[PDB]
RNA sequence: AAAAAAA
RNA sequence: GAACUUGAGUGCAGAAGAGGAGAGUGGAAUUCCACGUGUAGCGGUGAAAUGCGUAGAGAUGUGGAGGAACACCAGUGGCGAAGGCGACUCUCUGGUCUGUAACUGACGCUGAGGAGCGAAAGCGCGCCGUAAACGAUGAGUGCUAAGUGUUAGGGGGUUUCCGCCCCUUAGUGCUGCAGCUAACGCAUUAAGCACUCCGCCUGGGGAGU
């Protein structure tokens, strides 16, 4: 929904004007993959949406690295804000 | 007595047949080309296909029918002359309706 | 409008001669031929349309209810010109025996007396009868004898105007279209035959589409549906559907229009 | 040769606004093709659609 | 929650008390799980286009709502089962 | 091809 | 190290989908069997058998086989990575395109192996998984005449709007320069001109042994 991720936009913001960093959009990823994943534990069968997710999955990994390589420290608090192992 | 009804017109390319019923498909007539005594050919024409319709009808009039739903079956030529001598025998057409399978 | 004002004008001129009960011209158009109009009922079949009645009692608003159906549809100018091929033609008679197509009992022509001479004789019969008051049995008998022999003879030369009127139009049509030779046109399939199929242009001019320009597949005739059908391509020529089509050759003499199928 | 519904500026069809359909279908009961109406592409489909979901609610027939 | 747009069918062989019943029934089934009638037509009994359960005719109810599925679901559900209701059709009001 | 009607 | 926004993406606004997975539900026909009608057919086909039956059947309903599919719409339309996907509604969910340019600031590309999806069959629903699973034509990006059609958008012009007109974006078509080609052909949907990375080939047969 736009008010969760608005919620999460709010949370994450590097500053007021912020949702294209990182942060902002590893959250977002992050929250459809957790919703995603949900719904693939009843949808087993439902391949095609499986698709998307490692898409999803995939995008995440690479802001995580870009991130990680751009400033640790942000990465650090990120994955830990997050969850993310 | 009863008054409306369906009649089920099964034309093939061999036959025409043409069963009246009420409007719980229980028969009330039937006639059919091979009934009429045509052989073959004859059989499949239009003018056998009239000739069943009418006999049929005729056979309903006597039950007390006045309207028609109509019903086609099969490809045969005989649809168009059966339908027009239902009209023509005196039962009014509703509706005709094509539930070939 | 006008056409209104002239048809009740003749409506009422009829109705008061009949009423009067006097040796009159009346201008009938008699039921439609039975074979015809049932074959007629068969071809509208074809296509959905679905009419109430028997070809040999059939009432003009059942025709009606049919041209309210087909109206701005591709399939109406064949419908429509297939169904005219099913009426009889209206002529003068002495009986009044009703006029089909305007689904009254009593009408005439009064309204046109210059250029029609059944329109001059019931103006000479108005003041014979209502202007003069000679309603006497010898004036009566008179105009019996003559009528039905008038009637004849002014029905033939009708028939005779129009058919010749028609052949000047067919030529200076054909006229028109010798320098279109290798000009394509958008058209619609009026009339399908075992040779080939008749197609309308949108300014009336109708040319044939003979089979030997067919050249794609061996078209079969089908009589029931109006069609020409490919064994092989499975292609579906009806009457009614709309075509792009060149002409091919155009005889001004014979009055005859070629054309070759472009498209679909 | 007219969309209906890009004449008339009728952005949504409705399913039960059945007079409007039965412009649409044949007199069978058929869907008339997009070529015969006239109409547009877009429209063609939201107007299946509508006589689809009308059909199910016996509004319109399967088969006059 | 969203927009949705119920319509459904009432036998034609009841009496108004009857029917009126079915339709507080149902509009009472909507609201209670958490749903809001926001409009409510009547187009009183039509002539089904075929015989839907040996009736020629029925009475229409087009209830429109803002609910969550469930109470759609639920509808539906009961919609069903019961008898006086011959068919329906829920649909979501399309942006 | 082929109807009224008008002209 | 520092800076930037053109590539990449997120916002925000808008668009169209037979994209996928569940759950119903609408009609169809089907023939599984019984029964109520039914009253002598019916049945091939040059026309007769071939057969078919009054034991009431062809035929017509009613209980149903209970299993498969969803005509018209339907289009070299659309959607999907491929295989593929066409009744309707709801439930959950994937992607794509347009426009804005608010944000991030090269975050990109390809990708052996690997993992997953993925016909007949093979068959034992599961493994199988091989597929003219070959539009006979890896992916990405940029550049390089025109003409014409369609799909979904954007803007301006009139135009009230509808309609037309023009420009732009993305896709799908036909036609055709430059170039390329053994020729055939291809030709901004390249098989043209380039750069990146991957797959693959190096006479036929033996032998996919």
């Amino acid at each position: 929904t736009q008010e969760r991720k608005n919620q999460l936009i709010n949370e994450f913001k590097t500053h007021e004007s912020d949702t294209g960093s990182p942060e902002v959009q590893i959250a977002i990823l992050t929250d459809s993959i957790n919703n995603l994943n949900e719904h693939l534990r009843t949808h087993k069968k439902d391949h095609h949406s499986r698709r998307g997710l490692l898409k999803m999955v995939g995008k995440r990994r690479n802001l995580l690295t870009y991130l990680r390589n751009k400033d640790v420290t942000r990465y650090r608090e990120l994955i830990n804000k997050l969850g993310l192992r | 007595n009863i008054e409306s009804g369906i009649a089920h017109i099964r034309s093939t390319f061999n036959n025409t047949i043409v069963t009246i019923t009420d409007t719980h498909g229980n028969a009330i007539s039937w006639s059919s080309a091979g009934a009429l005594g045509f052989r073959g050919s004859r059989k499949s024409t239009p003018f056998a296909a009239q000739m069943a319709a009418e006999t049929a009808a005729k056979g309903s009039i006597e039950h007390g029918l006045k309207t028609l739903e109509v019903t086609v079956k099969g490809p045969g030529s005989g649809r168009e002359a059966a339908i027009r001598a239902l009209q023509a025998a005196g039962l009014e057409v509703t509706a005709i309706r094509d539930v070939t399978p | 409008l006008i056409e209104e004002f002239m048809l009740v004008a003749n409506e009422t001129v009829a109705e008061h001669f009949h009423w009067m009960n006097v040796p009159f011209i009346y201008r009938i158009h008699e039921e439609p031929n039975a074979e015809k109009l049932q074959k007629f009922l068969e071809f509208v079949t074809t296509f959905g349309y679905v009419v109430k009645g028997t070809a040999g009692n059939i009432h003009p608003r059942a025709l009606q209810s049919i041209l309210d159906a087909v109206r701005d549809r591709p399939e109406e100018t064949v419908i429509s010109t297939v169904m005219l091929r099913s009426m009889k033609q209206a002529k003068y008679d002495p009986q009044s025996l009703g006029h089909f197509g305007l689904s009254t009992e009593f009408y005439t022509h009064f309204t046109s007396p210059i250029r029609r001479y059944p329109d001059l004789i019931v103006h000479r019969l108005i003041r014979t009868y209502l202007i003069n008051g000679k309603v006497d049995e010898a004036t009566q008998e008179k105009w019996a004898e003559r009528l039905p022999d008038i009637a004849e003879h002014t029905s033939s030369m009708e028939r005779r105007a129009v058919d010749a009127e028609r052949e000047t139009d067919d030529l200076k049509k054909a006229e028109y279209m010798l320098d279109k030779i290798g000009e394509e046109f958008d058209g619609m399939i009026s009339s399908v035959t075992n040779f080939g199929m008749f197609v309308e242009l949108p300014n009336t001019i109708e040319g044939l589409v003979h089979v030997s320009f067919m050249t794609d597949d061996y078209y079969r005739f089908d009589e029931q549906h109006f069609a020409m059908i490919g064994e092989r391509t499975g292609n579906v020529f009806r009457i009614g559907d709309e075509i792009t089509v060149k002409v091919v050759d155009v005889n001004k003499d014979e009055r005859n229009i070629d054309f070759e199928i472009v498209g679909m | 040769k007219v969309c209906y519904f890009t004449s008339n500026g009728i952005t949504h069809i409705d399913y039960k606004d059945v007079d409007l359909l039965k412009k649409f279908v044949s007199e069978r009961g058929k869907i008339l093709p997009r070529r015969v109406t006239g109409t547009n592409a877009k429209y063609q489909r939201k107007l299946t659609a509508a006589i689809k979901r009308a059909r199910q609610m016996a509004l319109l027939p399967y088969v006059s | 929650m969203r927009k949705y747009e119920v319509m459904y069918i009432i036998r034609p062989n009841i009496d108004e008390e009857s029917k009126k019943a079915v339709i507080e029934r149902f509009n009472n089934v909507l609201t209670s799980n958490g749903a809001e009638i926001t409009g409510t037509k009547d187009w009183g009994k039509r002539r089904l286009a075929y015989e839907i359960n040996d009736f020629r005719d029925g009475f229409y109810q087009i209830v429109n709502v803002q609910s969550d599925a469930a109470a759609v679901q639920e509808f539906d559900r009961l919609a069903k089962i019961s008898d006086d209701i011959i068919r329906h059709i829920v649909v979501k009001e399309e942006e």
